[PDB]
C-alpha cells in the first residue's frame, strides 16, 4: 500500500460513487486522499494481494467471505467502543466476529424477500402453502404464481430452514464444524414441499436467476424472490411491484440467510488508524451511508440511526423483517463444503435424481466431514467408505466403479457395474499391469454416457494411482502435473512409494513419442 | 420416451387431440418422468376429465404411487374434482391409499377446504 492515501476495494454492483464521495468529504476535511475502485473479482484478488502485502487498505464485502480471509492473517482486529457498538445492531457485530475477535465494521443488511406484482397479486400469500392454489389460477390467465432461481441453494434456503433447517450450529461463541443441520426433519419437510411445486408444474427445476427476473420484470409471472440488488432492473421494467415478508412454511417464518456488507482493514495496511477513522466518524453516519444508498440502494442498514429512516420504505422494512427471522451466514471457511454440497443436493431433488432424504443425507455428509471428489466430469475418487454410501455415489450420478482392492466388498451390484483391480497397498503389489484395464474401463463408462467413481480403501493411494494413471495417458502429461492437479482436489492423496514409481515410468511410456509433435 | 415426454407435456397442458395422437402413435399410458409422475398424475391435478377417462380407458394404473406417495386420486381431491374422482373411482382407485403424510384423499380433501368433496368420500370405504 502507500502511507498517508486510503485505497478501498468494494464491488461495481454496489453505491462505490456515493462512498468515493463520501472520501471526497473525509480528503476536504484532513488532507488525506481517498481512493475507490471496483475490480472485477476483488473477492479473488484480494486473498492473492493481501498475502503479498499489497491490496487495497480496506475492502467491502459480505461478512461471510470475511472468516476465511481472518484465518489467513489478511485482517486487522479491530475493538471499537462500546459507544460506538451500540450505534448498530448488535446482530450485525456477531457477523464480523471470528474467534472472538471483531474483524470488520458492519455497514449494510441483505436478505430475500417476497416481490410481488402488485397489478396481477394486490395481495400476496402469507403463507407457502396456498401458493400451488395461487398457482391454479393464475395459469389459467396464462400467467404463474412464482419463478426465482432454483439452481443455487441460497435461493431456495429460506424454505428449506423454515421448519428448522441450519448450516452450521452456533454455540459459546463458536460454530461446531461437524453440527450440521441439513438432513434434520426441517430441512427434509422445506425442501419436500419445494419438491412437490416442481413435480406438480407449478414451477419448473431449470429456472435460473436470468430466467426469473426475465420473466417478473415482463408480467409474466405475479412473484419472484430476490434481494435488493435487483430492484433496479424492477424500477426500469415499471412493473408495479411490491416488497414484503417472505411466506411461512407449517406456520414457520422463512429463514433466508443474512449477509452483512462490512468494511475490513486489510492487515498489512499502513493507514489502519486512518480507515478506522474514516469507517467510524465519515462512512458510518447518515449522511455517509445516504450518500452511498443514494448511489446504489445498500437494503437495510447496521446503523440504527439512518435503518429508522431508511424503514419508512416499505421495501426496506420487509428486508430487516426477512432478515430478523432469518439465520447469518456462517463465516468459517467450512461453508465453502456447505455451498457445494447442498447446491448438488437441491439440483438432484429438484430434477428427481435423487429422493429428499438421499439428497440431504449426501450432503449433509459432504458438508460436515468429506466425500468424493470429481476429477474430470466423469471420473471421481473416495474411499471404501464412500463406496458404502449409495446417497453419495447418487449425488455424483455415478453408474459404475473401479473396485481398487483386493478386501474391500461390493455393496450395490445391480445398481451399477463394478470393475475389479485386486492389489494390495504395498511396495509388491503390480499396479501398473492393469493401468490399461482401467483406463478401458473409464473410457468404456464415459462414452456410454456414465459416470466412474474410482475407490480404495482410504482413496488415497491405489485408487489415487489408478486416476493419475489415466490423467496421465489421456491428457498427455506428466506426474507431476496430474499429481498437482489431483492433489488440489482430494489433498490427503498420497500413493505409496512404489506406485510413484510405477507411475513415473508410466509417464516415459505415455509421452516416449510426444517430442516430435 | 420421447412421446411419453410428449404425452406428459400435452396430459398436463390438457390437450386433448394431442393426447390422443400420441396415445395412437404409440406413447405409453403409463410413461414415468424422473419423480414417478405419469399423465394420469398430471391430467387428475390439472382438471383435465377427458383425457383422464381416454387415459384410464387405455390401461392407465389408476393406483399408480409417484415417487413421493401420491395417487391420481390424492391429486384430484386437492381440488375437489368430483367428476375426475368418480371416474377414478369407477377404475378401481382405493380411496383408503395414504400419501407421505399419512393423509387420505378425504384429508387432503379438507386440508385444500373442498368439504363438498370430503363428505362425498367420507360414505366410502
Amino acid at each position: 500500500i502507500e502511507e498517508g492515501k486510503l485505497v478501498i476495494w468494494i464491488n461495481g454492483d454496489k453505491g462505490y460513487n456515493g462512498l468515493a464521495e463520501v472520501g471526497k468529504k473525509f480528503e476536504k476535511d484532513t488532507g488525506i486522499k481517498v481512493t475507490v475502485e471496483h475490480p472485477d473479482k476483488l473477492e479473488e484478488k484480494f486473498p492473492q494481494v493481501a498475502a503479498t502485502g499489497d491490496g487495497p487498505d480496506i475492502i467491502f464485502w459480505a461478512h461471510d467471505r470475511f472468516g476465511g480471509y481472518a484465518q489467513s492473517g489478511l485482517l486487522a482486529e479491530i475493538t471499537p467502543a462500546a459507544a460506538f457498538q451500540d450505534k448498530l445492531y448488535p446482530f450485525t457485530w456477531d457477523a464480523v466476529r471470528y474467534n472472538g475477535k471483531l474483524i470488520a465494521y458492519p455497514i449494510a443488511v441483505e436478505a430475500l424477500s417476497l416481490i410481488y406484482n402488485k397489478d396481477l397479486l394486490p395481495n400476496p400469500p402469507k403463507t407457502w402453502e396456498e401458493i400451488p392454489a395461487l398457482d391454479k389460477e393464475l395459469k389459467a390467465k396464462g400467467k404463474s404464481a412464482l419463478m426465482f432461481n432454483l439452481q443455487e441453494p441460497y435461493f431456495t434456503w429460506p424454505l428449506i430452514a423454515a421448519d428448522g433447517g441450519y448450516a452450521f450450529k452456533y454455540a459459546a461463541g463458536k460454530y461446531d464444524i461437524k453440527d450440521v443441520g441439513v438432513d434434520n426433519a426441517g430441512a427434509k419437510a422445506g425442501l419436500t414441499f419445494l419438491v412437490d411445486l416442481i413435480k406438480n408444474k407449478h414451477m419448473n427445476a431449470d429456472t435460473d436467476y436470468s430466467i426469473a427476473e426475465a420473466a417478473f420484470n415482463k408480467g409474466e409471472t405475479a412473484m419472484t424472490i430476490n434481494g435488493p440488488w435487483a430492484w433496479s432492473n424492477i424500477d426500469t421494467s415499471a412493473v408495479n411491484y411490491g416488497v414484503t415478508v417472505l411466506p411461512t412454511f407449517k406456520g414457520q417464518p422463512s429463514k433466508p440467510f443474512v449477509g452483512v456488507l462490512s468494511a475490513g482493514i486489510n492487515a498489512a495496511s499502513p493507514n489502519k488508524e486512518l480507515a478506522k477513522e474514516f469507517l467510524e466518524n465519515y462512512l458510518l453516519t447518515d449522511e455517509g451511508l445516504e450518500a452511498v444508498n443514494k448511489d446504489k440502494p445498500l437494503g437495510a442498514v447496521a446503523l440504527k440511526s439512518y435503518e429508522e429512516e431508511l424503514a419508512k420504505d416499505p421495501r426496506i422494512a420487509a428486508t430487516m423483517e426477512n432478515a430478523q427471522k432469518g439465520e447469518i451466514m456462517p463465516n468459517i471457511p467450512q461453508m465453502s463444503a456447505f455451498w457445494y454440497a447442498v447446491r448438488t443436493a437441491v439440483i438432484n431433488a429438484a430434477s428427481g435424481r435423487q429422493t429428499v432424504d438421499a439428497a440431504l443425507a449426501a450432503a449433509q455428509t459432504n458438508a460436515a466431514a468429506g466425500g468424493p471428489v470429481e476429477i474430470l466430469p466423469f471420473l471421481y475418487l473416495g474411499s471404501a467408505y464412500h463406496a458404502s454410501r449409495k446417497d453419495m455415489l447418487d449425488a455424483l450420478g455415478i453408474t459404475a466403479l473401479i473396485n481398487v482392492s483386493a478386501n474391500c466388498p461390493n455393496h450395490f451390484e445391480g445398481h451399477y457395474q463394478y470393475k475389479s483391480i485386486p492389489v494390495e497397498d504395498n511396495h509388491k503389489a503390480d499396479i501398473s499391469s492393469w493401468f490399461n484395464e482401467a483406463i478401458d474401463f473409464i473410457d468404456s463408462i464415459k462414452n456410454a454416457g456414465g459416470r466412474v467413481f474410482v475407490h480404495s480403501q482410504a482413496g488415497i493411494s491405489r485408487s489415487a494411482t489408478i486416476c493419475l494413471a489415466y490423467l496421465m495417458r489421456t491428457n498427455r502429461v506428466k506426474l507431476d502435473e496430474a499429481f498437482e492437479f489431483v492433489k488440489q482436489r482430494r489433498s490427503i492423496i498420497s500413493p505409496n512409494f512404489s506406485f510413484m514409481g510405477q507411475l513415473l515410468q508410466f509417464e516415459s511410456q505415455v509421452l516416449a513419442h510426444h517430442h516430435h509433435h | 420416451s420421447d412421446l411419453g415426454k410428449k404425452l406428459l407435456e400435452a396430459a398436463h397442458a390438457g390437450q386433448d387431440d394431442e393426447v390422443r395422437i400420441l396415445m395412437a402413435n404409440g406413447a405409453d399410458v403409463n410413461a414415468m418422468d424422473n419423480f414417478g409422475v405419469t399423465p394420469l398424475h398430471l391430467a387428475a391435478y390439472w382438471g383435465h376429465f377427458e383425457i383422464v377417462e381416454v387415459l384410464l380407458k387405455y390401461g392407465a394404473d389408476v393406483n399408480a404411487s409417484d415417487a413421493t406417495g401420491d395417487t391420481p386420486l390424492h391429486l384430484a381431491a386437492k381440488w375437489g374434482y368430483l367428476g375426475i374422482v368418480e371416474v377414478l373411482l369407477k377404475y378401481g382407485a382405493d380411496v383408503n391409499a395414504q400419501d407421505k403424510f399419512g393423509k387420505t384423499a378425504f384429508d387432503i380433501s379438507i386440508d385444500n377446504g373442498n368439504e363438498d368433496l370430503a363428505e362425498i368420500l367420507q360414505k366410502l370405504n
